């Protein structure tokens, strides 16, 4: 119904994205090469989350992963090609309200 | 195993929030326009769907209403307003924002841009206030007054009060220590400090005529911040008029960059190079840096000298950002790798200007003028851009016609047997250009960079090569010219008819010189003092000489070894020759090699150890001359 | 009027405490070393009224355990221990403060002090953890282990583990990337920088011998808080002993104050001068000073320019409070009023400990010769303390042969007749000593201060006067000496002889000298130049015109406006007047002036305005000296 807020960062290799979602429940991840989608149900209320990222590079489903904790969700995705910089979490250059950066978690890297 | 949910110690935690977030109380009124900018942003962002959002009233403003009598503060904006389930909400729940929860329901099209996000900001109010009460009035509910002293309750009740059809009416009743923010140049001073770049009018109603009843300061943030526009829209006459208000400057700027940061980090900035250098830039310890840090155009800090290299402290400028992180009390950036990425940028976008600058040669000259020093002292300490600092670069030599000419210049006019930078430093310019130094330099028409301010020696040091061209100073031992065999060859017929002179000469110099050598830089002078490569020259030994907070220790090694070098062409050398090796302790051989070498030491650019034992020669021969 | 009580955000507020609190992540370490070390001093103090409370255990100690196979870093803690109402109490809820509750209980006489009193402390940990366990046990309690990622809710449960006895374990799962904080010497570091003075063993239990199966480093804090106790109790072998401790130094502090302050701001501070000035004292621009201040014996802020002022930053030194505002990071002061006095306090102790070691003449002697730069830095700067420094100034002078004396040296020597304190500043105590200006003070047994760092040049500039007695610089014009009335009518018959000679003299040096004159300052040397009153000295020129970050336009407005001084009794002088009596134009006249200017340029501590120009001078009196 609702995306969920996220915060992202990046390494050489990973793409990192922890949705901010509280006592989780049903978590879902789909991941693709040009795509993640997520969704689960909010702890405070069962209300529905639904994000879909169309990324901004390739990557690897088969090294990519999540975690569920009561606190966040976090997913690694894998760039599709290490040392790829990403100046943005989407192909397109869309202002999506609920994403910002980590900024405990990044470093620029490169 | 049993499951809890986490609680809040309500009491203590509004004594946080009051007590120990703000490190200074003058905050609170950049916490409640902040709130007003984000009441004034929901509303214009609500209208442009609906119109009928705006039948309530359509002037969407700020005013800040100091109220000495009553010792209150009011801050009035035209806003969105609350409901009492807003108020319940946002105003009743610490750390609960309605800027968050509205933002976060919009789709990624929206051009709206708010500064609250923590759901604290409000609290902010009870550094100063006895009490608060926030009369609202939105468009879907009644008017409402909430009314609390943050007693760990508050009451809201429908409002009786002066109907004000849509907008809210933070009344702050100050405590009596301090009445100081009803003062008007006090909230001029706090509005302008934190505030003047907040997207709406900001008013202040000041007093009685001594007639208007109620006299406006119109607004208190009277300019735009351009930054946030495309940079090939604004005109330079745009940008001249925002360095005037950025900076209080009757003057306009001489240049300026206007860039965008996008990535992990989005930001964008304006970096103006100011027609004259302050006249206390270096001297003024305290103001570090001349960069004001923003976000969402709220400022955060400027002084932070993590921003820009101490070098380019004169750059006048605004950076500003929508995503940062804050601390929670929105006085500092929270991750300070965040000030080394902008660091990058803001100085790699000030090298571009500089170099697109240095294009026009007019505004070059009155930019150099002023900043060489920031270009030298870069040079001194940023080793990353020395290789693009060395461009900018302006000196004069003696091929230049009071003029200054570039590395890039001189190596247009290097002849095809140099594979050396001929300089010479000094105290002025007259003073190295008359030089012994550089007489069999320019006898070959060989070109010489005059180094002449104290930062020209800081700065040579790190300049040790330009475009493969290793740059030599003129006044260190062993000065390869170009010579020709023929010149080679008398060179060492020199050296080998004045052996002797030279040993006879290091007799009587002995502790005060290392050598006595024959020379292929002179000409017209008898000799010069020059020193050994590794060590300070006779103008770094004066420099640090004179450097008042600098350890003496270090003086008593790094100052180079001094070698005299003979002219062996000279008319004195060779009647000095003809006398020492007719008599190796002639008394007048004595006199005549201290002479030389004090005359030399002067000559060279070096103190002597003692002046008075050297006048007292000279004034010996006066009174020869005299006849005394 | 309906009444609500205010509620917090949870879910938010724990978000705020997480992200926007602390601005490093390190001080995880710090907040649970604090939280440890006031459930010993809660246990500590139970047991002091009943013994019993410790048969559980008698050790009081806090080991941290690193365990790389796990991620998990563990923090074990022989303290008071919750029970399970103290679990879902003090760990369940935000801003509740156990620590602040307990305290508070106590009589107003109980002699201890605890760090704790936000409430807020404990959830630092999740900067680094993913997950915290709690495991703990009372006296009164099972054994319960407390379990939360903070995802708004923990769970507990009766643990039924390895037993305790009574204490606490917090178990940080840490996150992927912050793994760094299992490292051995991280640790080391994070505990010796914010913990060090923690009042219980802090053991660090790490890898294996490569043998015993744990490294058992047995304390991280060694040493002990040496501030608390009483001054009048510790030797100098126990202040030695901390300052190698605190500082790293291997020789022993010079001078210790101990001081305790008390009033509404209480503080006690260890102020050490050191054995030597550090080799990058003035150098590193960034150690403002080094003072840490301390709060309940944790790490608050160290380098803190409003501390102590800057010419002081050689002060190696604790300042530790009870009582401070604490920002809710805790990494500095709500307050700078607070550092004001702390300030006030700093310095009028620091002033007291060099009165003190002045009255020992050979550490005086020690300290003089290292730290001279910053009470003459002090002068300059700290005009309150003029007086106070102005005592603590040592310098050679013209009746002391190599030994240093006080300017009370000095009023104790005077003559009767003496209303000034004459001195000179120059390169060298030799060039100051053979100056020509110094040779009537020499001659009539007037004592001259010999001052010879560039230091000393901006230090008398702001010392104008000494009890009661104004300085006199013996470089400038109007030096009336004391003097006999038959002496100044002679000297006013000398001016009479001479008018002719100085107005031929202008004629000839115009523009290079501003008067010529006749004076009584020389004896030996023909003529000096001196400057005059308001402008720069020779000396205050050649250091101005060598610092390098300083606009030349700004400064060189004041540059040494010169006089020539003449000695009407030099038989060069005597002979001088009778040629220019003979013919106003006499290129003998002309060559001879200029002559004497330049040479009296040198001997007066000057530049030449170029030294080719002259040394051609005196290389054309060699040429016909040896009749070439
Ligand atoms: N002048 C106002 N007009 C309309 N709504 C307001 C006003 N002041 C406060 N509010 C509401 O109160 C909520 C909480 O305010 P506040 O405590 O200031 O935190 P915040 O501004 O949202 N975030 P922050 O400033 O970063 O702490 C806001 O999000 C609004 O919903
Ligand atoms: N290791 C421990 N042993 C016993 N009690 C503890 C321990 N750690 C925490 N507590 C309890 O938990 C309470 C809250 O802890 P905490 O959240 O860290 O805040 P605080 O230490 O009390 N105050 P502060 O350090 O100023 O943030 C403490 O006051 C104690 O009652």
């Amino acid at each position: 119904m609702q995306p969920a807020s996220a915060k992202w960062y990046d390494r050489r290799d990973y793409v990192f994205i922890e949705f901010c979602v509280e006592d989780s429940k049903d978590v879902n991840v789909n991941f693709e090469k040009s795509k993640l989608t997520f969704s689960c149900l909010g702890g405070s209320d069962n209300f529905k989350h639904l994000n879909e990222i169309d990324l901004f590079h390739c990557i690897d489903p088969n090294d990519s992963k999540h975690k569920r904790t009561d606190r966040s969700i976090l997913c690694c995705l894998r760039k599709g090609e290490s040392g790829q910089s990403w100046p943005r979490l989407t192909k397109e250059r869309a202002k999506l309200n609920w994403l910002s950066v980590d900024f405990n978690n990044w470093k620029d890297w490169e | 195993v049993e499951t809890f949910a986490f609680q809040a110690e309500i009491a203590q935690l509004m004594s946080l929030i009051i007590n120990t977030f703000y490190s200074n109380k003058e905050i609170f009124l950049r916490e409640l326009i902040s709130n007003s900018s984000d009441a004034l942003d929901k509303i214009r962002y609500e209208s442009l769907t609906d119109p009928s959002k705006l039948d309530s009233g359509k002037e969407l403003h700020i005013n800040l209403i100091p109220n000495k009598q009553d010792r209150t503060l009011t801050i009035v904006d035209t806003g969105i307003g609350m409901t009492k389930a807003d108020l319940i909400n946002n105003l009743g729940t610490i750390a609960k924002s309605g800027t968050k929860a509205f933002m976060e329901a919009l789709q990624a099209g929206a051009d709206i841009s708010m500064i609250g996000q923590f759901g604290v900001g409000f609290y902010s109010a009870y550094l100063v206030a006895e009490k608060v009460t926030v009369i609202t009035k939105h468009n879907d509910d009644e008017q409402y007054a909430w009314e609390s002293s943050a007693g760990g309750s508050f009451t809201v009740r429908t409002d009786t009060g002066e109907p004000m059809g849509r907008g809210t009416k933070v009344i702050l009743h100050l405590k009596e220590d301090q009445t100081e923010y009803l003062e008007e140049r006090r909230i001029k001073e706090i509005v302008k400090k934190h505030s003047q770049f907040i997207g709406y009018p900001i008013t202040l109603f000041v007093e009685k005529e001594r007639k208007e009843k109620y006299i406006d300061q119109e607004e208190l943030n009277k300019t735009k911040p351009i930054w946030t526009r495309n940079p090939d829209d604004i005109t330079n006459e745009e940008y001249g008029e925002f360095y005037k208000s950025l900076t209080n400057d009757w003057e306009d700027h001489l240049a300026v960059k206007h860039f965008s940061v996008e990535g992990q980090l989005e930001f964008r900035a304006l970096l103006f190079v100011p027609r004259r250098a302050p006249f206390d830039l270096f001297e003024n310890r305290k103001k570090k840096n001349n960069i004001k840090l923003y976000v969402r155009r709220v400022f955060i800090m400027d002084n932070c000298e993590e921003l820009i290299p101490e070098y380019l402290n004169f750059i006048r400028g605004v950076v500003d950002s929508e995503d940062l992180p804050l601390n929670i009390s929105r006085e500092m950036l929270q991750q300070s790798k965040i000030l080394k990425v902008i660091r990058k940028n803001l100085v790699k976008k000030c090298l571009e200007l500089f170099t697109e600058l240095a294009e026009d040669k007019e505004n070059y000259k009155k930019f150099y003028e002023q900043f060489s020093k920031n270009i030298k002292l870069g040079i001194h300490e940023d080793s990353q851009n020395r290789k693009k600092l060395s461009e900018l670069l302006r000196y004069y030599t003696s091929a230049s016609g009071d003029e200054m000419v570039s590395l890039k210049d001189y190596c247009t006019r290097m002849k095809e047997n140099q594979k050396h930078i001929y300089y010479i430093t000094g105290e002025t310019k007259d003073q190295v250009a008359n030089s012994a130094f550089v007489e069999r330099l320019r006898k070959h028409g060989l070109e010489v960079i005059y180094m002449i301010e104290p930062i020209d020696e800081y700065c040579v040091q790190q300049l040790k090569e330009f475009e493969g061209k290793t740059l030599v100073s003129v006044t260190k031992e062993g000065l390869e010219l170009p010579e020709d065999e023929e010149e080679k060859k008398k060179q060492e017929e020199k050296k080998t008819k004045f052996e002797n002179l030279c040993k006879i000469m290091k007799d009587i110099l002995e502790k005060k010189v290392e050598k006595v050598v024959v020379s292929n830089r002179l000409v017209t002078s008898p000799c010069c003092i020059v020193t050994s490569t590794y060590g300070w020259t006779a103008n770094m030994e004066r420099i640090m000489k004179a450097q008042a907070l600098r350890d003496n220790s270090t003086m008593g090694y790094m100052a180079a070894k001094k070698h005299l070098e003979i002219n062996p062409d000279h008319s004195i050398i060779e009647t000095l020759r003809q006398k020492a090796e007719a008599d190796k302790n002639d008394k007048s051989v004595k006199d005549l090699v201290i002479l030389l070498y004090e005359t030399a030491l002067l000559s060279s650019g070096f103190s002597l150890e003692d002046p008075q034992t050297h006048a007292n020669r000279i004034y010996r021969m006066i009174k020869l001359g005299l006849g005394i």
